[PDB]
């Protein structure tokens, strides 16, 4: 394929992203319409938490759909460098906080299995608004670095020049957000989903546990899609190993993690497969009285 | 004396009921009773099914959709009426047996049942800015002439009338509701007691809630206020356990309480409906068509009852909140506060 | 559980006066406040309500505009302001309680204080006007409506000078505290109660209200007498 290419004629894999991009603001549409024109609120706790990052990935998707038009709409080549930098940033930190947010989800939801005798005291609206500005500023704090110049936050954005043949990470990057963004998350999600495991098991059970059902499935996937992106970052920035293709691939499924997990999560819960199961098909009187003898 | 007729838009479809409003026990329950009266005339082969569909509506107050129509109902029993049920014998009830009396053989009765399992008839808010079908559980009964159950439900030859259930008080009540939690800061370990107290469990819609405070504050710090509300808990159970916190009246006093001090006096709150306008999501019990109606009457389950299948459960518990001063070597106003919960089931009498 | 009146005198054409009713009792919250006025040697007739646990304040045709009715939780009282009073406002004004959920007609009334000036809608119908019969005699009052009410209406019992007091509601039941001789029923739009065994002490006027709609009102209005 075309090398260096980005001024001379195209670029095709701009349709496969822009798929990927279409199908992460669909899948974000569709979940924030049903959260959003039926309000219902379910898992109070929970809620705040699926629907912010709901947000954030669809922000993801607009901002790295921005790319599919903006590449090619005009003429590409002048002011890109503070763009790339920024967009960069913006994506690394959309993606920590959806990530970061389903671990909240994880550590939240899993006292209602063990200490549900109080779970409505420790939870509450104004502490879990708290913990998303936390994971808002936490975010940013730790994607700070990135923009001070200390190096780029995974291959998120490499579309554009500087930052695809210029800029290089650094293991001393790699390693700090590895180590307290992705490890303390592999370290929640385990503590948490062992010790709910060791729960499934029955005594021989409610709708706070048939969530487990499809909470499970989603950050199964998400740790599926997600596997090939660590190891890449602790690989090149290490100095061991570089490949375009296997780069591109590997960033492709780690952006598609969040169009494919907003799908399989409305495809799981039944207040949207109602409105798939039953939409795929697809005046009155005065109430008088009378008189009715006694005996 | 005199029952509720309702009638079909066409003026063949005339459905006879008892009582509108159906009551129901902890584990016995009030059965519905009704005749259906058309003109067999009319009726050359199309056979009139009477059903009972507990609709949940959720979806705002707006128009439905194609398909979606954003509705779900937890029990829908249908029951023959063409011919009167030759299969099964029914048990014929004296309400029953008194309206076909009234009128001739011609007309042919139905019963349904319930199973204690499912919820009051609560309705939502629908709250100012919606104009439309309202949220919450509404109970309905809907007879329809037809050849089968997957065939249409023509709507010009459709009645429909709405009835509601509703529970009613316990005639004898438990001791009463009690709870004293303290809380030890880190300051000193010297924590202070507070006891809550009410003057029964069941009361009567309006009557005055009479709270019994008592504090020990034997710590080094000052109570700022006192807050006392009466907190409805509308554990609403779709799919889910989502809980909702919607205060009803809150009542304030600055009667602050100096370090190593007591201080006991009874507060009275008055949960009422006037002052509760503009709140969305409060629970209402019961609407026929619009008229407004009382807050939602608290729905007491029988003990053990599996209280994870049903529809709507709204609760009612009092919160004796009380805010404390973090003044000391190094500090600021604002600090943090203990509070204890209280159940009530204020929920009506029974005539 | 009962219900003090006061606030009379007499006042000008143009005057106002903020009348007032004070009970004890009966929690504001649960007891819909009511107040009617009877004409001199005329009918009772309803004029204002408020039931303040919805917050509402309803009126009538020659009430709406005219004076206002308010009250407070905190002293159990409420406060009847007869601003703009006119020539057909000379009335004594009776302040009665009713169970503020589900209706069930006038339980509790007050003394009343008289008031008078100097320098759609429906109509029920009672008859006989005017009647006289001694102990035993099976007497029949009836009240003809004039659009059919959903069998819920009330008997008045009203002896000179003494406030009425409650018998019957819904045409069916007798309230607890009178005797059980008292009866009744619903024929069509037409309400009778039995008097057969007329005591010396049951022998005054009798009223029939109708708790159907807005704008509720009396009759026409009956007297007991001695043939
Ligand atoms: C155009 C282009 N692509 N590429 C790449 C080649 C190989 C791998 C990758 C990985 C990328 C990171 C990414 C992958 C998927 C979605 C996204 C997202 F940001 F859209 F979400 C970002 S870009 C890119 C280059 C390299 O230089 C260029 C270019 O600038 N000139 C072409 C020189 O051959």
């Amino acid at each position: 394929f075309g090398h260096y290419s980005v001024v001379d004629v195209c670029i095709f894999e701009t349709v496969v992203i822009v798929l990927l991009t279409f199908l992460i603001i669909a899948g974000n549409l569709t979940v924030i319409f049903v959260f959003h024109c039926a309000p219902l609120l379910h898992h109070y706790t929970t809620s705040y938490f699926i629907q912010t990052m709901a947000y954030a990935d669809l922000f993801v998707g607009v901002s790295c759909l921005v790319p599919t038009l903006s590449l090619l709409h005009y003429s590409t080549g002048v002011h890109e460098s503070l763009t790339c930098q920024v967009f960069g940033y913006i994506i690394s930190v959309l993606k920590s906080v959806s990530m970061w947010c389903l671990a909240c989800i994880s550590v939240d939801r899993y006292l209602a299995i063990t200490k549900p005798l109080s779970y409505n005291q420790l939870v509450t609206p104004c502490r879990l608004r708290i913990c998303i500005i936390l994971i808002w500023i936490y975010s940013c704090l730790i994607f700070l670095p990135s923009f001070f110049g200390w190096g780029k936050p995974g291959y998120h954005g490499d579309i554009f020049e500087w930052c695809a043949t210029s800029w290089l990470t650094s293991a001393y990057f790699t390693g700090f957000i590895v180590c307290l963004l992705y490890a303390p998350a592999a370290f929640v999600v385990c503590f948490t989903y062992f010790h709910i495991f060791k729960i499934c098991r029955q005594h021989t059970h409610s709708p706070d546990r048939r969530y487990a059902m499809v909470l499970f499935r989603i950050t199964s996937v998400f740790y599926m899609l997600w596997l090939p992106y660590i190891i890449y970052f602790l690989l090149e920035s290490s100095r061991v190993l570089d490949n375009p293709t296997l780069s591109f691939l590997t960033t492709w499924l780690a952006i598609s993690n969040s169009f494919c997990n907003p799908v399989i999560y409305s495809l799981s819960n039944s207040v949207f497969r109602l409105g798939l199961r039953r939409l795929s098909e697809t005046e009155s009187a005065t109430t008088a009285s009378s008189s009715l003898a006694k005996d | 004396t005199r029952v509720f007729k309702k009638a079909s838009p066409n003026g063949k479809l005339t459905v006879y009921l008892g009582k509108r409003d159906f009551v129901d026990h902890i584990d016995l329950v009030d059965p519905v009773d009704g005749v259906v009266l058309v003109d067999p005339e009319y009726l050359k082969e199309r056979r009139v099914y009477v059903t009972l569909t507990v609709a949940f509506r959720y979806g705002r107050e707006d128009l439905d959709v194609l398909g979606l129509t954003f509705r779900k109902d937890l029990f829908v029993a249908n029951v023959q009426s063409f011919p009167p049920a030759p299969e099964d014998k029914k048990p014929l009830t004296r309400l029953q047996e008194r309206l076909i009396k009234k009128l001739g053989e011609h007309a042919y009765p139905f019963t349904f049942e319930i199973p204690p399992n499912l919820p009051s008839s609560v309705t939502l808010q629908p709250g100012p800015e919606d104009t439309g079908k309202a949220l919450g559980v509404d109970y309905e009964v809907k007879a329809f002439v037809a050849e089968n159950l997957e065939e249409k439900i023509h709507k010009r030859n459709s009645v429909r009338l709405v009835i509601r259930k509703v529970q009613y008080a316990p005639e004898r009540p438990g001791p009463q509701p009690t709870a004293e939690t303290t809380r030890q800061f880190l300051m000193s370990d010297k924590p202070l007691h507070l006891e809550a107290s009410l003057d029964k469990e069941i009361y009567y819609h309006g009557e005055p809630i009479s709270v019994n405070v008592h504090v020990t504050n034997n710590t080094n710090k000052t109570v700022k206020k006192i807050k006392i509300s009466v907190r409805q808990y509308a554990d609403i159970v779709l799919f889910n356990t989502a809980q909702y916190k919607v205060p009803v009246a809150m009542e304030e006093a600055d009667d602050t309480v100096a370090p190593s001090s007591t201080f006991s006096k009874v507060y009275t709150l008055t949960p009422f409906l006037a002052n509760n306008r503009e709140k969305r999501g409060l629970a209402l019990d019961g609407k026929l068509k619009h008229e407004d109606t009382n807050l939602a009457s608290s729905t007491l389950l029988r003990e053990g009852a599996n209280r994870e299948i049903l529809g709507i459960i709204v609760s009612y518990k009092v919160k004796v909140k009380l805010v404390v001063s973090r003044g000391g070597l190094l500090g600021d106003l604002a600090s943090s506060d203990v509070a204890v919960e209280l159940p009530f089931t204020l929920m009506h009498p029974k005539p | 559980v009962q219900l003090v009146e006061s606030g009379g005198g007499l006042v000008q054409p143009g005057g106002s006066l903020r009348l007032s009713c004070a009970a004890s009792g009966f929690n504001v919250y649960s007891s819909s406040i009511h107040w009617v006025r009877q004409a001199p040697g005329k009918g009772l007739e309803w004029v204002a309500s408020i039931s303040s646990y919805y917050g509402y304040t309803y009126y009538a045709d020659s009430v709406k505009g005219r004076f206002t009715i308010s009250a407070d939780t905190s002293k159990n009282t409420a406060y009847l302001q007869m601003n703009s009073l006119r020539a057909e406002d000379t009335a004594v004004y009776y302040c009665a309680r009713s169970r503020q959920f589900w209706y069930s007609g006038l339980d509790y009334w007050g003394q009343g204080t008289l008031v008078t000036v100097s320098s759609s809608d429906i109509q029920m119908t009672q008859s006989p006007s005017s009647l006289s019969a001694s102990v035993g005699d099976r007497v029949t009052i009836t009240c003809r409506a004039s659009q059919s009410v959903s069998s819920a209406v009330a008997w008045y019992q009203q002896k000179p000078g003494k406030a009425p007091k409650l018998l019957i509601y819904s045409a069916s039941s007798l309230y607890s505290g009178v005797p059980s001789r008292f009866s009744g029923s619903r024929s069509g739009t037409d309400f009778t109660l039995t008097i057969s065994s007329l005591q010396p002490e049951d022998f005054a006027t009798y009223y029939c209200q109708q708790y159907k709609y807005v704008p509720v009102t009396f009759g026409q209005g009956t007297k007991v007498e001695i043939k």
